[PDB]
RNA sequence: AGGUAAAUAAUCUAAAGGGAAACAGCCCAGAUUAAGAUAUAAAGUUCCUAAUAAAUAAUAAGUGAAAUAAAUAUUAAAAU
RNA sequence: AAUAUUUAAAAUCAAAUAUAUAUAUAUUUGUUAAUAGAUAAUAUACGGAUCUUAAUAAUAAGAAUUAUUUA
RNA sequence: AGAGUAGAUAUUGUAAGCUAUGUUUGCCACCUUCGACUCAACAUUUCCUCUUGGUUGUAAAAGCUAAGAAGGGUU
RNA sequence: AAGCUAAGUUGAUAAUAAAUAAAUAUUGAAUACAUAUUAAAUAUGAAGUUGUUUUAAUAAGAUAAUUAAUCUGAUAAUUUU
């Protein structure tokens, strides 16, 4: 997980999710693309 | 001239029921309503120098309305004086410990005026999570109201 | 909306009823609310199971062609519309389970990686590289069977419950990337890394 | 025939609902508690002496806890008292010493005027012993573990060196008039006050002390004593509770 | 800023209503001034007070300041004014180039209707 | 910079009273002595605390509720 | 539905006022929100309580927030 | 931007941009003692211990980096 | 010698349990896909939290006795646990 203020989806296989009052970006292909909005 | 007469009934401490299951007010609004009663602002004979407020029995307090996510967010604080002893409990935790009646009492305490009579006023509030309570028999009642109530229920209440 | 509008086909053996609950409960959001009153049931050959559902939703049972429909009192209400697509899908899943039955194959991959039915079906013992023994009890409704030691099958009427159980079983050892090695639920895949 | 009474509609027409159970109830607390499944007995710490294990040859210091007229006076129950416990009484006392009220209580419970009374809390109703019975050292098995409560030796008004193991100031190198003192007792203004529980000189000892998992070395009903491995809090002739160890089985 | 001038950045509802009322009062004052002048001029020409009040053609004020006040482009009425200009002054050093009117000193007396065209 | 230097206005200085939780300088308003019926100012009107009812929108974050924290990010919403 | 901007009453339209007046001219007004970003040391700190609504069911509650208003 | 055998975002992150802190060196002028010993209390921006995400740069083992975490400990 | 002591001796680092954090899932719409839910349902998850354990305080409750030839205390004496 890259925890950061900015949370953009990198590849096409990335998908944005809204859980626990935080924007997560998970990804099905590349595991490096996992991000979390703060 | 207006003051002269028998004042015993005016200064009589009545007992006021409130079935929280029936009442549609939220917690804080209910507490505010109670506070006035406890003070005795409702009655025209009131004076700031004299405690002349009524008893308030709250019942079925488990069914009290709380808006938003306050039941799992709202934190009740406490502190002895020794540092590193701040005790913060969420509303649900407080309920689990004591009850919804405790929560109501806290609200009512905060509503009340901060002086030597405050404690007395708080004491007069009698809260109950469920239905059954000892003060059942002493809530204000009238003979004209009796036709509304069925026959055996009254007897059962009296027995209780 | 697009999901909820799709009509559900029923075979004579299965019956989709609906009726009010004994003690309806109300889900209270911040602004909106949602009162769970009705209780749909899907009785069939393999078993029977139910869905507790809001008041605004209601079925529309047709005698001709075995179709039934589901509709809400206000489709323009967002929460209702969201519920509608869910409920229909749930009752379809139930129908599928009662008539055919839901299935979940777990294939174990690794040297000495295998499952075993320990308590006459009631406890799936799983051995997946651990000194301590691992496993968990099968829930009610779920029936487990092991064609091979390294290939377990979970079977049930509830699609939710079976696949949850499968996921739990997997969680002891999910597939590693370096060697495709672990517990694979149904058609599960993994991109194997280069060895180097 | 019937008495006059009015009843409010609001209290009569109120739908009946039971209150939810609260954590700060007695019954919840009882459920939570970590308790022994069996009663205990009061004893007196008579002294201390060596126990030689005859197989191995190992020596162990053992305290001799004497068991005299130990008797289940009465017991308490959840429905009446909020918890299960056995009120045990130890020893024999004169009439002269015992209060009239206490004598009457003992007569009611049908025991001799007792030297020391104490409760022994248990998990269940099964743990209660029938009242009036005599508890002997054979109650406990040899090799079993027991928890041991008693009031410690009184040490009097002690300093922070003896109380809290404070290092104190140096013996030489200029140190003036404060060799055994606690040094600083706070902080300049921020707090502006010595904060509660600041370790200071005060009275020490003469407080209760539970000692957990002590092994029952030896039991004999002939001399009326339980041998117990190691130390026990308090002076000689001090009363000592003994119950099964909750931690060790 | 150790001294605490605890003034809120925005106004309450009641404050806003009072401001509105004040604005309305100044417009009323202006109207009265123009009206009285008109009446006086009618009297000079030779009408009674009632006749002057009735008159279809109302006389506009000849003095400059009054005439400017009458113009809504220069001095707008409360009903004419924007929501923003009732409750927000122009302040070039503020972010947004805007500041609450309540932050102006003596705002209860001092009038300020017109802000710049795009600020 | 609660800094420094002057320009204009006000207050404090030398100004009590109401408001701004508490407050030299802010918002009102100038105590000759009382009285307390009527108009009120600024500020307020669930309770503490003197006094409230409505309308139409928006928020669900306790955001906020008298001391507004930025670039940027995400999710919506309108208009083209 | 998709792509890409803008978040605007300058223009434009709508509504209102004032001059000849069923029209013209001039003036005035009307164009997003939420969350994250967010953060230290005696103790929660809107001044405090507390405020976000709910049919069945009340001679009865339903912001006490923000914005535009009324009495 | 640029390093990272290839790929800016595993790890690294020039100069310029937007903030927080009041831990340093200053500035202001309302206001006229460093270290050691002793006992420490509090914070968390976590050094160790517990849980977890990422790591063509996680095979293993050692690491690196990030999220939760102040219970205990930290010559 | 007693006592007091640590260089000595003995014990404890307080479980089981409950709800959680980051994180990991199930079914599943809104949004024909997808999505662990900032939807309804359903699960995992920490030396942390609640507790548990220990000490001190308090005294709801409980047993008994109730104007006393020896009711309950105190003053007094001999003392130390
Ligand atoms: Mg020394
Ligand atoms: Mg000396
Ligand atoms: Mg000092
Ligand atoms: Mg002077
Ligand atoms: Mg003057
Ligand atoms: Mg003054
Ligand atoms: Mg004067
Ligand atoms: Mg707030
Ligand atoms: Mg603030
Ligand atoms: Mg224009
Ligand atoms: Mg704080
Ligand atoms: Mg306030
Ligand atoms: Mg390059
Ligand atoms: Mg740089
Ligand atoms: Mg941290
Ligand atoms: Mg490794
Ligand atoms: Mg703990
Ligand atoms: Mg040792
Ligand atoms: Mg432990
Ligand atoms: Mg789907
Ligand atoms: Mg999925
Ligand atoms: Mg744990
Ligand atoms: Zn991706």
């Amino acid at each position: 997980f890259k925890v950061r203020t900015s949370v953009k989806k990198f590849c096409s296989d990335c998908y944005l999710v809204r859980r626990k009052g935080r924007v997560y970006i998970y990804c099905k292909s590349n595991k490096k693309h996992k991000q979390r909005q703060g | 001239s207006q003051k002269i007469g028998h004042s015993g009934l005016a200064f009589a401490r009545l007992w006021h029921h409130v079935d929280v299951a029936r009442d549609k007010r939220t917690l804080g609004r209910l507490a505010s309503a109670i506070a006035i009663t406890l003070i005795g602002r409702h009655k025209p004979v009131y004076h700031p120098s004299q405690d002349c407020g009524d008893y308030v029995v709250v019942t079925n307090c488990q069914k009290i309305r709380v808006t938003g996510k306050k039941f799992e967010q709202k934190t009740y604080w406490s502190h002895s004086g020794r540092p590193g002893q701040l005790k913060l409990q969420t509303m649900n935790k407080v309920v689990a410990d004591k009850g919804f009646g405790e929560i109501l009492k806290k609200a009512v305490s905060g509503m009340l005026p901060k002086n030597k009579l405050r404690k007395q006023r708080l004491d007069r509030l009698k809260v109950f999570d469920g239905s059954e309570n000892p003060y059942k028999q002493n809530i204000t009642a009238f003979a004209h109201e009796q036709s509304s109530i069925p026959e055996p229920l009254k007897e059962s209440i009296f027995n209780q | 909306s697009q999901v909820g509008s799709l009509p559900l086909y029923i075979s004579p053996e299965v019956q989709v009823s609906i009726n009010a609950l004994s003690m309806p409960r109300i889900i209270r959001k911040g602004r909106t609310s949602m009162n769970i009153s009705q209780n749909i049931t899907v009785k069939g050959p393999k078993g029977e199971l139910s869905v507790e559902v809001p008041d605004f939703l209601h079925l529309d049972k047709d005698e001709k062609h075995g179709k039934i429909n589901v509709t809400v009192q206000n489709s323009e209400d967002k929460h209702q519309r969201s519920m509608w697509g869910t409920v229909r899908s749930l009752i379809n899943n139930h129908i599928i389970g009662v008539t055919e039955g839901h299935l979940a194959v777990l294939r174990f991959v690794g040297t000495g990686y295998r499952a075993q039915l320990e308590n006459d079906g009631k406890f799936v013992n799983v051995k997946v590289g651990a000194s301590i023994k691992q496993g968990l009890d099968v829930p009610e409704g779920i029936v487990v069977k092991t064609p091979a030691p390294t290939s377990l099958i979970i079977e049930g009427c509830n699609k939710q419950q079976v696949l949850l159980f499968a996921a739990k079983l997997r969680k002891f050892h999910p597939p590693e990337p370096y060697k495709g090695k672990g517990i694979y639920v149904n058609d599960e895949t993994i991109k194997l890394k280069d060895k180097k | 025939s019937t008495r006059p009474f009015l009843v409010a509609p609001s209290i009569a027409n109120s739908i009946t609902t039971e209150a939810p159970a609260i954590n700060h109830s007695p019954e919840l607390a009882n459920a939570r508690k970590w308790l022994p499944k069996r009663c205990g007995l009061i004893t007196r710490k008579k002294g201390m002496m060596p126990y030689f294990d005859k197989s191995t040859g190992e020596r162990s210091a053992a305290t001799i806890l004497e068991v005299n007229n130990v008797e289940v006076i009465m017991h308490r129950t959840s429905e009446v008292n909020g918890y299960f416990a056995c009120q045990v009484g130890y020893g024999s006392r004169h009439l002269s010493k015992v209060s009239r009220q206490m004598l009457g209580h003992f007569a009611s419970k049908v025991v001799n005027p007792k030297e020391h009374v104490a409760e022994f809390r248990v998990k269940d109703e099964k743990g209660l012993i029938p009242p009036g019975t005599l508890l002997k050292p054979s109650f406990f098995k040899e090799g079993q573990y027991v928890d041991v409560r008693s009031v410690s030796k009184g040490k009097g008004f002690t300093g922070v060196m003896k109380r809290y193991g404070f290092k104190g100031l140096r013996a030489s190198h200029g140190t003036s008039i404060m060799h055994r003192h606690g040094g600083s007792y706070g902080q300049n203004q921020d707090p502006g006050r010595v904060l509660p529980g600041r370790k200071m000189p005060g009275h020490m000892g003469n407080e209760h002390v539970t000692i957990q998992n002590v092994k029952v070395l030896k039991v004999d009903d002939e001399n009326n004593v339980i041998w117990v491995k190691g130390s026990v809090a308090g002076p000689k002739n001090s009363f000592v509770k003994i119950q099964d160890a909750i931690k060790k089985t | 800023g150790g001294l605490l001038w605890k003034i809120p950045w925005r106004m309450s509802t009641h404050q806003k209503t009072r401001q509105r009322e004040r604005l309305r009062n100044v417009d009323q004052v202006i109207k009265q001034l123009t009206l009285g002048l008109h009446v006086q001029r009618c009297q000079d020409k030779g009408l009674t007070y009632q006749e002057a009040m009735e008159s279809k053609k109302k006389y506009k004020p000849r003095s400059k300041s009054l005439r400017l006040l009458n113009k809504p482009s220069v001095f707008p009425k409360e009903n004419q004014m924007s929501s923003k200009d009732k409750y927000w002054t122009f302040d070039k050093k503020a972010v947004g180039y805007r500041k609450g009117i309540h932050k102006v000193p003596k705002w209860t007396k001092i009038s300020i209707r017109k802000a710049p065209k795009f600020f």
